[PDB]
Parts: structure tokens; C-alpha cells; sequence
């Protein structure tokens, strides 16, 4: 058993961490005070859930987690909420003033004076690990902390833990739910500074989560609570293979191996099905074929884009519930005849498949219906580069006019970091296009 | 967390006292400083503007400044006069006689350090001071000259806190003296350099609103100050009440101001209330809040482009409908928003409505049409300055004609800057 | 369409379906950058304060 | 009121569409780089499809099908027909064609194994080379591949239809152009009025270098041809004259002799690529107008030769065809305040 550490940075990282740990406790039958009656090895263990929890003498199961915000108000809601006892005070790190939606503020000015406290708390968690394999980092592209402090953190983690893996769960900026206009700057900046310290990043476009909550959940104006419970469904689906018995994606190295053949193109697309409203009066349960086929509907992706105009480099299918291989094989066979799924010539056309017989756990009184089988497809398609184009284009429009740059330069950043990051992004877009057309 | 409010001069103190009456009513605090409302939402962010004093009494974080004691004695004698910490009244005796020099260089210079002493005492008793706000006119002497003198003092001592002004621009149709274009021009130069946001409240616009649409035949300074205090309540409401946006000063500053000098905001209020009972629909509120006739700077939004916009809705209403109506505005008038700042119109909501309204809306536009305001001043200025008229009131206090020539130049520069982006 | 590396256990099973075969800077280097932007900041503040002294 | 954007000013058809849309009084044109549009009349190259369908509160429609170029570029089309089972190598209506790359996957070693069986069986053996100006119609291979290799682009060589249907009086070649509109719903609409782009020189079966017999192109016919305009105005005979001529000289109609085959070919190609380009469940919508180019032979068999993704209309028909585009491609998505198309379905 090799431990994983979760770092949640900034508001989106913290609140999504909340969702995920709430969900994990439900999935592993861990109560809000941290007792796990199912665990019979009291005060220790090397089961598969211990990848994500440690044990204390009282039988308290404790997330291998750290939360970091440059301002107190959100993690304060952690320190007082349903799962207050779950975490240890030293794990919840807050500042005084945040990065005011400024990448420079979180990376250089306000970051510098907190990076060492953060690394020391992370080291206190690592020293509790017998064989730490690396980090799952949750953050937004748009916030100041989420972008600038996360990239600072990422750099320092490469230094202090060079042989460990780092996986990102990224929240890509969506205007509908955004409160700041400089999110494209922050996004590009942080993508460029993190690109070589990230082994695999799962992007989630809030636009896609928002519209999934509108269409399939019939919520008229989705809140962060809605978005986060759906996001955590997807994230649990992706990390179950680390927290349960299995043979597919059992350590962070295998995520890179199975999903990222080219280390710069390390942004797999998640598609998830079925998302069904708990208010749905009559629901006909969907079949292995129906939900695997749903995996190739863009309406179910975490990023809106079109895999048909691009090429795949890898594809994993993660099922939860009543699934068995022959059904999956039949569904794949019949889908391949009716859909445009082209791989790069230097990769096998195929799917790595993982089934976990326990169906998805749903938060009581959430928006998601219980279903008897669900699936998360992880496809490394070059089509995701669509998002990059969007982001880059928005960035170009503002930066042509040097709009808002003074705010960044005034915190120590130089203007040249802007077009350094944009030129990295341009190289990234051209990588995607050469791979994919 | 904490904000420090300063009000300087006649106009500054009158509009500031109306501001504190209004928001004190909103937070359920009576003229003696005791709480008496129902919701706890009224007290959750109460320390943003009020200090908690012994007896759980709430004392505004307000400093009252004048170079003559008239208006502040009027304030201490007025409706909420006893709410203010009496130490926080800082006055000289001789007035400034509508003279920017007397405010900036001579009389105000003699009073400024004691005002700063009170500012400091209020600041060091803050956990997380986020910044300052000043209410003042730009056309008189204390307000404009000593207010901008204060602003640069505060910037020197607190270079990293936010500075916002609510600044009453002078119009000839509502005019005390003929030297107001001079006092305002000198002031705009300071304002362009040392504030983070400036709410341009043209007195012409206040008068027109009072007259045309409020059917007030002969508007008093009160009738104008009511509009101003309602508008200021609207723009501070997100700072003062808990909601889905933990609203602060710096984040609004960073998102509204693409260029450091172009930080002069067109404010507006809806529905426009007097001193009716028809209910507004969300499309109605939205159409009014973007109406040129509901804006407090006398500029035509259609004569420029919005660089950024903050809409703030107050009351209970459907977020879906608010979002649709905002989107319909931007999508049906997309010429008028610069395309090189994508998604430059941001909407917040506050669940608690103002006094006597179930729904209302507050508008903060950073539009290039504001150049019109500065052109007006500048024309008025040059009309006297090309004859050096009335300059003696200033050169007799130490100032040189060169300083006038510089302020004129800098405001013309600000006008060119706004033009640059109106055509980009 | 052959199914390979089938592993089964009580929690689930996993396998692979192949439809067709194939046709970092140092700690000093970072402290340097952080403190260099801190120098740009302290210079800008000095420029501000010299201007206010004028 | 709706809002639209123009990004191809060299488009005759969509120029007229912009005009009609404005005259409606309910459509207003924004500047090319304003994002808050309903309709993008986009560019022919590198249309930014990844930026469509991301504007909240707006329904976005575009006048191009992302991926349709597979049908509208010659090598693309040859590869599509030979690898799509829906069409098949054994396609009864596409001329034998091979994709050949320059000296500087390729099919010429596949090509020879059919060419030389054509020569040995003592069959006619003329081929024509072309890349998506530069045309060689020859009877032996070492001219064709030689020529292809002088150039530097991917090319295709096609069985040149040696026995075409010839129009009398004149003994002259022609090609059929059909305009098809595919709406967001993937209705296929064949336009009632096609055109005949005719030759004016008598088809010379002897030396295949006299470009004016063998090439129906409107430009090569206006410039270097002897009798441009003798028989029909503009080397453009329309469908009523062609029906009447078929009736009189051949005792058939245009519908039965040619149009059934045209409809079958159009519907087959479009339905073939439908799962790859359809915008049925997408966050933006596509429509597109295509031009299909056909050649009728002496046995009255219709052949397809090229699909064109940005066609030019005939000047007599601009008004009606663009009005139809507005009616069924645009107003279907954006409603305002006896049809000129035949729906193809089976
Ligand atoms: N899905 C989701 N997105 C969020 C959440 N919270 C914030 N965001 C998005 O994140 C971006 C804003 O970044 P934040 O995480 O709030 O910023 P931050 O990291 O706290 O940094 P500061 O600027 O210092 O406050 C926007 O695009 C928001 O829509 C959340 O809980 N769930
Ligand atoms: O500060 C004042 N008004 C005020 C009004 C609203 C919000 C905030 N503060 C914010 C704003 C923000 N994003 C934001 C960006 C642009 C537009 C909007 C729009 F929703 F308003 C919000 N994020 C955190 N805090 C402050 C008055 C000087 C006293
Ligand atoms: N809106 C408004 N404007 C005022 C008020 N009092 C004065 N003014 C304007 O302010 C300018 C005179 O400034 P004043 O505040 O008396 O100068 P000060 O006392 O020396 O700062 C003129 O342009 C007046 O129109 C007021 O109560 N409300
Ligand atoms: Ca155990
Ligand atoms: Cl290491
Ligand atoms: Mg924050
Ligand atoms: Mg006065």
C-alpha cells in the first residue's frame, strides 16, 4: 500500500475537496467523527482505503489531506462544518488577505510568505507515509490563490519530492459562474508554470458542469454546491482504483502510463454517465450499452468539445455497479461501428476497462439519483485542445491592449512572463494539432 | 474586513451623514447606536463599517472633516448625529472659501495632521483594514483641496490599501461659485493619480433626475443628497451583507479597472425613488439600470463603450431571470461593450432590499463616455483661464499659474486616454 | 477483438480490449525569482515614495 | 432581433444572404470579431469551430459542417469512397480513381496492376490527373506519373470518361451542377434548378490535349474557346431546355434519365458522412450549401466527379437559391415575424 496526499488550494480546491471527502467517507463507511466500524485493524493498516486515510489510536480515520487558502472564510467553514472532527487543525492552512483574483498576488507577493508553512505541513503528512507515491492537487484556473499559489506549490513540490507523481484536478473558467474578468490571464499563466510539474491533469470546465446540472438535473441556476457534488462523483470515479481492490490504475504512475503517452499532452477528457435527477419520478435504468454509448456524447463531457475531429491516444472505461466484461465488449463493438473513434497511428485502438461492482454512492438529499450502473470514460483525445484555443483567444484579446497588466506587474511580475506563458500555450496548441490532424 | 470612511467639507459631510443614516437604518441601528432589527444577517458583517464599542453599541468608522465648524455642528445636531464618535470630529475655524489652495496648501495643511491622527487611531484598531472611502465635492475648497490632500497623505502612509472616493462634480446649473471648474480641475489631477475608484456623481445629473423624472419642481440639496445616499447604499450593499459573493474592495477594484488612470465610474440606481407602489419586474429593473436617465454622471453611455460593468441586484427575485435579462442587454447592445475585454459585465445579488423597495438595482459602469464630464469641466476651466480670471484668489495663497497649466494638461491627457480606448 | 489481462476479485474485475494493433529548476533558482520580483516591488514602492516626497 | 457576422467577403452566395438578412429588418450584422452572434457566415479555411457554442444566452449557427472537407477535396473523397463500406471500392457511380503522392499512403503500385490489365484486355485506357490548371489526359502511364511528379501536391488520377453523352447540335461535352443544402437537422435539400456547364467545341476523341473539348470549366470555356456563346448564353443550359432536349432527341425526361441517379448519389454521400459531421446533439449547429458536379455518359449513366464545399451559384438563380437558404437553414433556427427544394430521404 502506497499513500496519496491531496492538496486543495483556493476556494474551488477547498470546496471540491469538501465534496470529495464527504463522498469518500460515505463510500468507505467512515462516519463524520472518523470512526470506521468495518475496519477491524484498529490503529493501523495497509488496506486500499489507507491510501487516502491514516488511523489513530482511537480508531480515527483521517484524510491524507491539506487545505490551503490565502484567506480564512472558506476553510473556516471546513473547521466548523459537518466534518470538523475529521481533519486535524494543522491540516487546514489559511492566510489573512487573498490574492484578489491576481495570479501575481498568489504566486509572488502573498504566496512567498506562506509557501514554507505549507511545505512543512505537507512534510508532516509525508513523514506519516511508509511509501508515498505523490499528490492530487485540486484548484481553479481563475482564482488568484488557485493559480499563482498552486504553481508556486507545484514548483516547490517537484524540488522537495522529485520522484513522486503529481496529479491535478483543474477547474477551467466559465463566465456564467465566474466573478472576475482576468481569469484567462490567471489560467494561461498557471498552466504555463505548472505544465512541467504535472504528470496528468483532469480539467473540468464549469460551463459543462453547469449545463449538465441544468439539462439532466433540472436545476435552473446551479450553485457551487450542485457543481461540487457532481464534480466529486466524477473525481471519486477516477480515484476509486486507488482506494479499492483492483488491477487497473493502482498507483499514480499507472495514470500517466495508461493515459499520457506524450508528457505534454497530459490532459485527459472525462465523460460521465448517467446523471439522473433524484426528483425524476419514473426512471428506466440504463444498460451497459446505453451508458457506454453516452460516453461519446459531448453533452456528458467535462469539457465541451468534439472528439470526432481529433484523435485518441488512450481510453479507459471505469464502471461502478452491475457490469460484466461481455456486456462492455458487446457495447464497444456496436459503438465502434456507429461512431467516429480514430486513434493515432502509433497507438493501439483499444480500451482499458475497470469494473467495481459497488454502484455509485450518492449523498443523501443531493441532486443525483441512485442508479444501478455508471461509468466514467477517460479519453486522451486531441479535441480537448479546443478549450485551450478558447482560453488563448480570450487572453489574446485582452493582452493586445495590455488590459489589467498593471495589476500583475505591480506585484513583481514582469510583462514578459505574459508572452512567455502565451508562447508556451501556442507550442501546446501546435503539439495537439500535429498529433491530431 | 474593515473600511474607514472619511467625509470632508460641506457637501462631503452632508452626503456622508445621509449615507450613514441610510445604512444604519438597513443594519437596524438607531440614532443612539443600539441594534434593534430582526435578522442576524444585519449584524454578521456589521464591523465592515461599525466599530463594536462597550455595551454592544455600534459606532461608525467615520472621520468627519471640515475647515469651518458649521456643517459639522449641523451634523451633530441632526437625525443620527449622536451615532458618531465625538473624537472623530476634526475641524478648523476659518473655512476655505471655495478655494482649492486654501484646502490643499494653507489652511487644510494646518489641520491635516490631526485628521491623520484620528485615521491612524481608527486603522490600528482594525484586524484586516481593506481600505478607505471619501465623500467630498470637487467644486468647493475643503472637500476638493483638503480631500485630495488627505488622499495623498493616506496613500503615503497606507500605500497598499484601497482608496475609493464618492466625488460630487460641479455643474453650472447647480453652482455655488464661478471658480468650481478650477477647484475640480486641480482635484481631478489628484484623483487620477491617488485613488483606486472614483464614483463620479455629477450635480447636473442629480438635478435633472430630481426635476424631470421625480417631478420635483425646485430641488434642494437634500433632494440631491437622497439620490446620492441611496446610490452609495446600493454600491456598498455587497460589502455590508453576507451572500454568495464574499465581496471586498480590492477584487472590485482589480476587475473594474483595466488601466490605472481610467478608474472613474458612472453610477446609477433603479427604480428612481422620491421622498410609488407599483412592483417592478426583473426586465424592468434591468432596462432602467442601464438607462442613461438613471445614471448620476451626465454622460451618454451611447457616446462611448463600456470597459467594465458591475450590476448589483437587491431583493428576492429569480436568478435565472436576472441572468437572462443581463445576457439580453449585452447581446442586444454588444456594440457598446468593448470586445477586447471578454465578459466584462458581472452581476452580484444581495438578498436584502433597501428601505421601501422589494426590488432594486445598482449600476457601476466604467465607460469611456465619462470623458464628456471631463471635457465639460475643461471647457469651463479654459473659458476663465485664457483670461487668467479669478486666479488672484489662488496666487494670493502661494499657487503659480504653472500649476493650473499642468492640471489642465493632465485632464486633457485623461480625455485623450479615454478616447484611445473608445476607438480601439 | 480479444480480451487480455483479465483480473478478477471480489470487488470487481478489470481487463483490456484491443480492437486493432498500432498501425525542473532548483530551490535556489526559485528563491532567486521570488526575491527578484520582491526587488522590483520594493523599487516601485521607493519610486512612489520619492515622488510623494517631491 | 438576431445578430450575424461575416468572415468570407469573397462569397457571392453568402454576400447575397447578408443582404437579404439585413433587408428583413430583424437581423443586424456585427463586426467580424464580435463574439455575441447568432449566425457566423465563416471563412473557408481554419474556421474556428472550437469557439462556437460557448456564448451563454445565444444560439449559434454556422454555415459550414466541420469535417465536410473529407467530401470536398479530391484525395479525401477518393479515400472516403474506397474505405467507406457504405460506398465501396466497387462503386458503380464513381470513376476508377487512385491517390498518388509526388516523388518528393500512395496507390500507384496498386494503379499499375489495373492499368496494365486495361491495356492487355484491349480496352480504352485514357486517364485524367488532377489535384484539389494542371490537368493531363493521357493514354499511357509514364506521362501521368511523370506529370504528377513535376508538381508537389497530392494528386488523384481518374478513369477519363471517353464516351460522354454529347449535346447536339454541337457534339460537345457538359457537366451537371446540383446545389444541395443540408440544414442543422440533416435534412438534405436538392435544389430544383441545376445547371449544365457546356463545351463549345466538338469532342475530339483523338489527341487529349485540346483542353476545350475535355474540360467543361466555365473559365477555360470563356477564354480559350472558339464558340463561347453560340448555342446557349454563357455555356449554361438550364433544366427546362435540357428536359426538352432529352424529350425530343432521346424520348426520356431529365427526372428519369439523370435525376434519380443524382438524388441517389447525393443522398448516399451525405448519409455516409452523417455520423461524422452531424451537429444533432452538439453545442453549436451547422448547415452548409454544397455543389455537386456530375457527368452523364452516352448510356445515360450519371457519374460523380467532385463535391465543392463553397460553391458559386448561377447568376440567374442567386436570388431564389439564397432566399431558400434563408428560409430553411436560417429562419428554421431563428424564426422571423411550394418549396424550391426536394427533400432527399429513403
Ligand atoms: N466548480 C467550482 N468552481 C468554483 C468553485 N469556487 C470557485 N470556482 C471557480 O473558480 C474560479 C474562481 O477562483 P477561486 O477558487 O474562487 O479563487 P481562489 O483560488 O480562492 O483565489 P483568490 O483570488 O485569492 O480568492 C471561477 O472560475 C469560479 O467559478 C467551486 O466551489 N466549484
Ligand atoms: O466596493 C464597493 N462595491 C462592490 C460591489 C460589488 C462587489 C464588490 N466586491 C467584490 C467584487 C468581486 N467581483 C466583481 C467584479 C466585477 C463586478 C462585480 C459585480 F458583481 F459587482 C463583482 N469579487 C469580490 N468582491 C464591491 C464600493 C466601493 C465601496
Ligand atoms: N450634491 C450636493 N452638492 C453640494 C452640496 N453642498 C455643496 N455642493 C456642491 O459642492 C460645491 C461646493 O462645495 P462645498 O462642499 O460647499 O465646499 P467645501 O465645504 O469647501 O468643501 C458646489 O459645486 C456645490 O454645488 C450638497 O449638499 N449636495
Ligand atoms: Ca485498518
Ligand atoms: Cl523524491
Ligand atoms: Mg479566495
Ligand atoms: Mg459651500
Amino acid at each position: 500500500m502506497r499513500e496519496c496526499i491531496s492538496i486543495h488550494v483556493g476556494q474551488a480546491g477547498v470546496q471540491i475537496g469538501n465534496a470529495c471527502w464527504e463522498l469518500y467517507c460515505l463510500e468507505h463507511g467512515i462516519q463524520p467523527d472518523g470512526q470506521m466500524p468495518s475496519d477491524k485493524t484498529i490503529g493501523g493498516g495497509d488496506d486500499s482505503f489507507n491510501t487516502f486515510f491514516s488511523e489513530t489510536g482511537a480508531g480515527k480515520h483521517v484524510p491524507r489531506a491539506v487545505f490551503v487558502d490565502l484567506e480564512p472564510t472558506v476553510i473556516d467553514e471546513v473547521r466548523t462544518g459537518t466534518y470538523r472532527q475529521l481533519f486535524h487543525p494543522e491540516q487546514l492552512i489559511t492566510g489573512k488577505e487573498d490574492a484578489a483574483n491576481n495570479y501575481a498576488r498568489g504566486h509572488y507577493t502573498i504566496g512567498k510568505e506562506i509557501i514554507d508553512l505549507v511545505l512543512d505541513r505537507i512534510r508532516k503528512l509525508a513523514d506519516q507515509c511508509t511509501g508515498l507515491q505523490g499528490f492530487l492537487v485540486f484548484h481553479s484556473f481563475g482564482g488568484g490563490t488557485g493559480s499563482g499559489f498552486t504553481s508556486l506549490l507545484m514548483e516547490r513540490l517537484s524540488v522537495d519530492y522529485g520522484k513522486k507523481s503529481k496529479l491535478e484536478f483543474s477547474i477551467y473558467p466559465a463566465p456564467q459562474v465566474s466573478t472576475a474578468v482576468v481569469e484567462p490571464y490567471n489560467s494561461i499563466l498557471t498552466t504555463h508554470t505548472t505544465l512541467e510539474h504535472s504528470d496528468c491533469a483532469f480539467m473540468v470546465d464549469n460551463e459543462a458542469i453547469y449545463d449538465i446540472c441544468r439539462r439532466n438535473l433540472d436545476i435552473e441556476r446551479p450553485t457551487y454546491t450542485n457543481l461540487n457534488r457532481l464534480i466529486s462523483q466524477i473525481v471519486s470515479s477516477i480515484t476509486a482504483s486507488l482506494r479499492f481492490d483492483g488491477a487497473l490504475n493502482v498507483d499514480l504512475t499507472e495514470f500517466q502510463t495508461n493515459l499520457v503517452p506524450y508528457p505534454r499532452i497530459h490532459f485527459p477528457l472525462a465523460t460521465y454517465a448517467p446523471v439522473i435527477s433524484a426528483e425524476k419520478a419514473y426512471h428506466e435504468q440504463l444498460s451497459v450499452a446505453e451508458i457506454t454509448n453516452a460516453c461519446f456524447e459531448p453533452a456528458n463531457q467535462m469539457v465541451k468539445c468534439d472528439p470526432r475531429h481529433g484523435k485518441y491516444m488512450a481510453c479507459c472505461l471505469l464502471y461502478r455497479g452491475d457490469v460484466v466484461p461481455k456486456d462492455v465488449n458487446a457495447a464497444i463493438a456496436t459503438i465502434k461501428t456507429k461512431r467516429s473513434i480514430q486513434f493515432v497511428d502509433w497507438c493501439p485502438t483499444g480500451f482499458k476497462v475497470g469494473i467495481n461492482y459497488q454502484p455509485p454512492t450518492v449523498v443523501p438529499g443531493g441532486d443525483l439519483a441512485k442508479v444501478q450502473r455508471a461509468v466514467c470514460m477517460l479519453s486522451n483525445t486531441t479535441a480537448i485542445a479546443e478549450a485551450w484555443a478558447r482560453l488563448d483567444h480570450k487572453f489574446d484579446l485582452m493582452y493586445a491592449k495590455r488590459a489589467f497588466v498593471h495589476w500583475y506587474v505591480g506585484e513583481g511580475m514582469e510583462e514578459g512572463e505574459f508572452s512567455e506563458a502565451r508562447e508556451d500555450m501556442a507550442a501546446l496548441e501546435k503539439d495537439y494539432e500535429e498529433v491530431g490532424v | 474586513r474593515e473600511i474607514v470612511h472619511i467625509q470632508a467639507g460641506q457637501c462631503g459631510n452632508q452626503i456622508g451623514a445621509k449615507f450613514w443614516e441610510v445604512i444604519s437604518d438597513e443594519h437596524g441601528i438607531d440614532p443612539t447606536g443600539s441594534y434593534h432589527g430582526d435578522s442576524d444577517l444585519q449584524l454578521e458583517r456589521i464591523n465592515v463599517y461599525y466599530n463594536e464599542a462597550t455595551g454592544n453599541k455600534y459606532v461608525p468608522r467615520a472621520i468627519l472633516v471640515d475647515l469651518e465648524p458649521g456643517t459639522m455642528d449641523s451634523v451633530r445636531s441632526g437625525p443620527f448625529g449622536q451615532i458618531f464618535r465625538p473624537d472623530n470630529f476634526v475641524f478648523g475655524q476659518s473655512g476655505a472659501g471655495n478655494n482649492w489652495a486654501k484646502g490643499h496648501y494653507t489652511e487644510g495643511a494646518e489641520l491635516v495632521d490631526s485628521v491623520l491622527d484620528v485615521v491612524r487611531k481608527e486603522s490600528e484598531s482594525c484586524d484586516c483594514l481593506q481600505g478607505f472611502q471619501l465623500t467630498h465635492s470637487l467644486g468647493g475648497g475643503t472637500g476638493s483641496g483638503m480631500g485630495t490632500l488627505l488622499i495623498s497623505k493616506i496613500r503615503e502612509e497606507y500605500p497598499d490599501r484601497i482608496m475609493n472616493t464618492f466625488s460630487v462634480m460641479p455643474s453650472p446649473k447647480v453652482s455655488d461659485t464661478v471658480v468650481e471648474p478650477y477647484n475640480a480641475t486641480l482635484s481631478v489631477h489628484q484623483l487620477v493619480e491617488n485613488t483606486d475608484e472614483t464614483y463620479c456623481i455629477d450635480n447636473e445629473a442629480l438635478y435633472d433626475i430630481c426635476f424631470r423624472t421625480l417631478k420635483l419642481t425646485t430641488p434642494t440639496y437634500g433632494d440631491l443628497n437622497h439620490l446620492v445616499s441611496a446610490t452609495m447604499s446600493g454600491v456598498t450593499t455587497c460589502l455590508r451583507f453576507p451572500g454568495q459573493l464574499n465581496a471586498d474592495l480590492r477584487k472590485l477594484a482589480v476587475n473594474m479597472v483595466p488601466f490605472p488612470r481610467l478608474h472613474f465610474f458612472m453610477p446609477g440606481f433603479a427604480p428612481l425613488t422620491s421622498r410609488q407602489y407599483r412592483a417592478l419586474t426583473v426586465p424592468e429593473l434591468t432596462q432602467q439600470m442601464f438607462d442613461s436617465k438613471n445614471m448620476m454622471a451626465a454622460c451618454d453611455p451611447r457616446h462611448g463603450r463600456y470597459l467594465t460593468v458591475a450590476a448589483i441586484f437587491r431583493g428576492r427575485m429569480s436568478m435565472k431571470e436576472v441572468d437572462e435579462q443581463m445576457l439580453n442587454v449585452q447581446n442586444k447592445n454588444s456594440s457598446y461593450f468593448v470586445e477586447w475585454i471578454p465578459n466584462n459585465v458581472k452581476t452580484a445579488v444581495c438578498d436584502i432590499p433597501p428601505r421601501g423597495l422589494k426590488m432594486s438595482a445598482t449600476f457601476i459602469g466604467n465607460s469611456t463616455a465619462i470623458q464628456e464630464l471631463f471635457k465639460r469641466i475643461s471647457e469651463q476651466f479654459t473659458a476663465m483661464f485664457r483670461r487668467k480670471a479669478f486666479l488672484h484668489w489662488y496666487t494670493g495663497e502661494g499657487m503659480d499659474e504653472m500649476e493650473f497649466t499642468e492640471a489642465e494638461s493632465n485632464m486633457n491627457d485623461l480625455v485623450s486616454e479615454y478616447q484611445q480606448y473608445q476607438d480601439a | 477483438m480479444e480480451v487480455i489481462e483479465l483480473n478478477k476479485c471480489t470487488s470487481g474485475q478489470s481487463f483490456e480490449v484491443i480492437l486493432k494493433p498500432p498501425s525542473d529548476p532548483s530551490l535556489e533558482e526559485i528563491q532567486k525569482k521570488l526575491e527578484a520580483a520582491e526587488e522590483r516591488r520594493k523599487y516601485q514602492e521607493a519610486e512612489l515614495l520619492k515622488h510623494l516626497a517631491e | 432581433m438576431y445578430t450575424f457576422v461575416v468572415r468570407d467577403e469573397n462569397s457571392s452566395v453568402y454576400a447575397e444572404v447578408s443582404r437579404l438578412l439585413l433587408a428583413t429588418g430583424q437581423w443586424k450584422r456585427l463586426r467580424k470579431d464580435n463574439p455575441r452572434f447568432n449566425l457566423m457566415l465563416g471563412e473557408r479555411n481554419r474556421l474556428p469551430f472550437g469557439r462556437l457554442g460557448h456564448e451563454p444566452g445565444l444560439v449559434q449557427l454556422v454555415n459550414y459542417y466541420r469535417g465536410a472537407d473529407k467530401l470536398c477535396r479530391k484525395a479525401s473523397l477518393v479515400k472516403l469512397i474506397k474505405t467507406s463500406p457504405e460506398l465501396s471500392e466497387s462503386c458503380t457511380w464513381f470513376p476508377e480513381s487512385y491517390v498518388i503522392y509526388p516523388t518528393n499512403t500512395d496507390e500507384r503500385e496498386v494503379f499499375l496492376a489495373a492499368y496494365n490489365r486495361r491495356r492487355e484486355g484491349r480496352e480504352g485506357n485514357v486517364w485524367i490527373a488532377k489535384s484539389s490548371e494542371g490537368i493531363l489526359i493521357s493514354s499511357e502511364a509514364s506521362e501521368l506519373l511523370d506529370f504528377i511528379d513535376e508538381q508537389g501536391q497530392v494528386h488523384v488520377i481518374q478513369k477519363y470518361l471517353e464516351k460522354p453523352l454529347l449535346l447536339e447540335p454541337g457534339h460537345r461535352k457538359f457537366d451537371i451542377r446540383s446545389w444541395v443544402l443540408v440544414d442543422h437537422l440533416y435534412n438534405i435539400y436538392l435544389y430544383r434548378e441545376g445547371v449544365l456547364r457546356t463545351s463549345s467545341e466538338p469532342y475530339n476523341s483523338a489527341n487529349f490535349q485540346d483542353k476545350t473539348c475535355h474540360l467543361t470549366n466555365h473559365c477555360i470555356q470563356k477564354e480559350y474557346s472558339k464558340n463561347y456563346g453560340r448555342y446557349e448564353e454563357g455555356n449554361e443550359m438550364f433544366f427546362e431546355e435540357f428536359n426538352q432536349y432529352l424529350m425530343d432527341a432521346l424520348n426520356t425526361t431529365l427526372e428519369n434519365s439523370i435525376l434519380l441517379q443524382i438524388k441517389h448519389i447525393i443522398r448516399s454521400c451525405l448519409m455516409c458522412i452523417e455520423p461524422a459531421i452531424s451537429t444533432k446533439h452538439l453545442h453549436y449547429q451547422s448547415f452548409q450549401l454544397f455543389g455537386f458536379d456530375f457527368m452523364v455518359d452516352e448510356e445515360l449513366k450519371v457519374w460523380l466527379i467532385e463535391v465543392n464545399g463553397a460553391p458559386a451559384c448561377a447568376q440567374k438563380l442567386y436570388a431564389e437559391l439564397c432566399q431558400g437558404i434563408v428560409d430553411v437553414a436560417i429562419s428554421s433556427v431563428f424564426p422571423l415575424a411550394t418549396s424550391i427544394f426536394i427533400k432527399l430521404h429513403h
